[PDB]
Protein backbone atom coordinates (compact mmCIF):
# COMPACT_ATOMS: atom_id res chain seq x y z
CA UNK A 1 0.00 0.00 0.00
CA UNK A 2 2.96 2.34 0.43
CA UNK A 3 3.38 2.05 -3.34
CA UNK A 4 -0.20 3.15 -4.00
CA UNK A 5 0.44 6.24 -1.91
CA UNK A 6 3.52 6.92 -4.03
CA UNK A 7 1.43 6.69 -7.21
CA UNK A 8 -0.79 9.34 -5.67
CA UNK A 9 2.37 11.42 -5.44
CA UNK A 10 3.28 10.80 -9.10
CA UNK A 11 0.02 11.97 -10.68
CA UNK A 12 0.46 15.61 -9.64
CA UNK A 13 3.85 15.87 -11.32
CA UNK A 14 2.40 14.46 -14.52
CA UNK A 15 -0.36 17.09 -14.35
CA UNK A 16 2.13 19.92 -13.77
CA UNK A 17 4.03 18.82 -16.85
CA UNK A 18 0.84 18.99 -18.87
CA UNK A 19 0.22 22.54 -17.64
CA UNK A 20 3.67 23.79 -18.60
CA UNK A 21 3.31 22.35 -22.08
CA UNK A 22 -0.07 24.10 -22.53
CA UNK A 23 1.46 27.47 -21.69
CA UNK A 24 4.24 26.80 -24.18
CA UNK A 25 1.73 25.84 -26.87
CA UNK A 26 -0.27 29.04 -26.43
CA UNK A 27 2.85 31.16 -26.79
CA UNK A 28 3.84 29.09 -29.80
CA UNK A 29 0.56 29.71 -31.60
CA UNK A 30 0.98 33.45 -31.10
CA UNK A 31 4.55 33.20 -32.41
CA UNK A 32 3.52 31.31 -35.54
CA UNK A 33 0.92 33.95 -36.37
CA UNK A 34 3.53 36.67 -35.94
CA UNK A 35 5.94 34.79 -38.21
CA UNK A 36 3.32 34.56 -40.94
CA UNK A 37 2.73 38.30 -40.72
CA UNK A 38 6.48 38.97 -40.84
CA UNK A 39 6.81 36.90 -44.00
CA UNK A 40 4.03 38.93 -45.57
CA UNK A 41 5.80 42.18 -44.67
CA UNK A 42 9.17 41.03 -46.02
CA UNK A 43 7.60 39.76 -49.23
CA UNK A 44 5.82 43.07 -49.74
CA UNK A 45 9.03 45.01 -49.19
CA UNK A 46 11.03 42.90 -51.65
CA UNK A 47 9.51 44.89 -54.49
CA UNK A 48 11.83 47.08 -56.54
CA UNK A 49 9.07 49.30 -57.95
CA UNK A 50 8.40 50.68 -54.48
CA UNK A 51 8.75 54.26 -53.30
CA UNK A 52 11.48 55.31 -50.90
CA UNK A 53 8.95 56.20 -48.19
CA UNK A 54 7.07 52.88 -48.14
CA UNK A 55 10.17 50.76 -47.63
CA UNK A 56 10.77 52.50 -44.31
CA UNK A 57 7.24 51.83 -43.12
CA UNK A 58 7.48 48.15 -44.01
CA UNK A 59 10.85 47.90 -42.26
CA UNK A 60 9.45 49.47 -39.09
CA UNK A 61 6.51 47.05 -39.19
CA UNK A 62 8.98 44.17 -39.49
CA UNK A 63 10.98 45.45 -36.52
CA UNK A 64 7.89 45.82 -34.35
CA UNK A 65 6.78 42.29 -35.15
CA UNK A 66 10.22 40.89 -34.31
CA UNK A 67 10.20 42.64 -30.94
CA UNK A 68 6.73 41.20 -30.41
CA UNK A 69 7.97 37.67 -31.08
CA UNK A 70 10.73 38.14 -28.52
CA UNK A 71 8.34 39.38 -25.83
CA UNK A 72 5.82 36.61 -26.54
CA UNK A 73 8.59 34.02 -26.28
CA UNK A 74 10.22 35.12 -23.04
CA UNK A 75 6.94 35.48 -21.12
CA UNK A 76 5.82 31.84 -21.48
CA UNK A 77 6.77 30.52 -18.05
CA UNK A 78 4.62 28.48 -15.68
CA UNK A 79 5.80 28.32 -12.05
CA UNK A 80 9.14 29.77 -13.15
CA UNK A 81 9.99 26.78 -15.37
CA UNK A 82 9.47 26.84 -19.13
CA UNK A 83 10.31 24.78 -22.20
CA UNK A 84 10.07 27.52 -24.82
CA UNK A 85 12.52 30.22 -23.72
CA UNK A 86 15.64 28.09 -23.98
CA UNK A 87 16.75 28.23 -20.35
CA UNK A 88 17.34 24.49 -19.84
CA UNK A 89 17.91 21.47 -22.06
CA UNK A 90 15.18 19.12 -20.82
CA UNK A 91 12.54 18.59 -18.15
CA UNK A 92 12.08 15.28 -16.37
CA UNK A 93 8.82 14.41 -14.64
CA UNK A 94 7.92 11.46 -12.45
CA UNK A 95 6.52 8.40 -14.17
CA UNK A 96 7.04 5.48 -11.78
CA UNK A 97 6.68 4.94 -8.06
CA UNK A 98 10.42 4.15 -7.89
CA UNK A 99 11.75 7.39 -9.41
CA UNK A 100 12.13 6.49 -13.09
CA UNK A 101 11.41 9.53 -15.22
CA UNK A 102 9.43 10.80 -18.19
CA UNK A 103 11.78 12.96 -20.26
CA UNK A 104 10.59 15.95 -22.31
CA UNK A 105 13.27 17.69 -24.33
CA UNK A 106 13.32 21.48 -24.64
CA UNK A 107 12.07 23.04 -27.88
CA UNK A 108 13.28 26.65 -27.85
CA UNK A 109 11.08 28.95 -29.95
CA UNK B 1 2.36 69.49 -32.86
CA UNK B 2 3.56 72.37 -35.03
CA UNK B 3 6.95 72.37 -33.33
CA UNK B 4 7.22 68.59 -33.61
CA UNK B 5 6.90 68.44 -37.40
CA UNK B 6 9.10 71.47 -37.88
CA UNK B 7 6.33 73.74 -39.14
CA UNK B 8 7.05 76.53 -36.64
CA UNK B 9 3.96 78.46 -35.64
CA UNK B 10 3.55 82.00 -36.93
CA UNK B 11 5.45 81.03 -40.08
CA UNK B 12 3.87 82.25 -43.32
CA UNK B 13 4.91 83.47 -46.76
CA UNK B 14 5.03 87.21 -47.32
CA UNK B 15 5.80 87.14 -51.05
CA UNK B 16 5.17 84.89 -54.04
CA UNK B 17 8.64 83.38 -53.61
CA UNK B 18 8.48 82.11 -50.04
CA UNK B 19 5.56 79.95 -51.13
CA UNK B 20 7.87 78.05 -53.48
CA UNK B 21 9.79 76.87 -50.42
CA UNK B 22 6.71 76.53 -48.23
CA UNK B 23 5.54 73.85 -50.66
CA UNK B 24 8.56 71.74 -49.81
CA UNK B 25 8.30 72.53 -46.12
CA UNK B 26 4.72 71.27 -46.05
CA UNK B 27 5.70 68.17 -48.03
CA UNK B 28 8.39 67.25 -45.51
CA UNK B 29 5.99 68.00 -42.66
CA UNK B 30 3.35 65.69 -44.10
CA UNK B 31 5.89 62.92 -44.65
CA UNK B 32 7.23 62.99 -41.10
CA UNK B 33 3.73 63.25 -39.60
CA UNK B 34 2.56 60.18 -41.49
CA UNK B 35 5.67 58.28 -40.40
CA UNK B 36 5.02 59.10 -36.75
CA UNK B 37 1.40 58.03 -37.02
CA UNK B 38 2.40 54.73 -38.63
CA UNK B 39 4.74 54.06 -35.71
CA UNK B 40 1.92 54.82 -33.27
CA UNK B 41 -0.36 52.36 -35.04
CA UNK B 42 2.29 49.65 -34.90
CA UNK B 43 2.71 50.19 -31.16
CA UNK B 44 -1.04 49.91 -30.64
CA UNK B 45 -1.16 46.57 -32.46
CA UNK B 46 1.71 45.38 -30.26
CA UNK B 47 -0.21 46.31 -27.12
CA UNK B 48 -3.23 44.35 -28.34
CA UNK B 49 -1.19 41.23 -29.07
CA UNK B 50 0.50 41.27 -25.69
CA UNK B 51 -2.84 41.77 -23.92
CA UNK B 52 -4.20 38.64 -25.61
CA UNK B 53 -1.13 36.68 -24.57
CA UNK B 54 -1.43 37.88 -20.96
CA UNK B 55 -5.00 36.61 -20.91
Amino acid sequence: SATAASMNAVKDSLQRGQSTIDVALAAGDTITDLLGKMKEKALAASDTSLNTASFNALKSDFDSLRDQIEKAATNAKFNGVSIADGSTTKLTFLANSDGSGFTVNAKTI
Amino acid sequence: SLAGIGLTTTSTFTTAAAAKTMIGTIDTALQTATNKLASLGTSSVGLDTHLTFVG
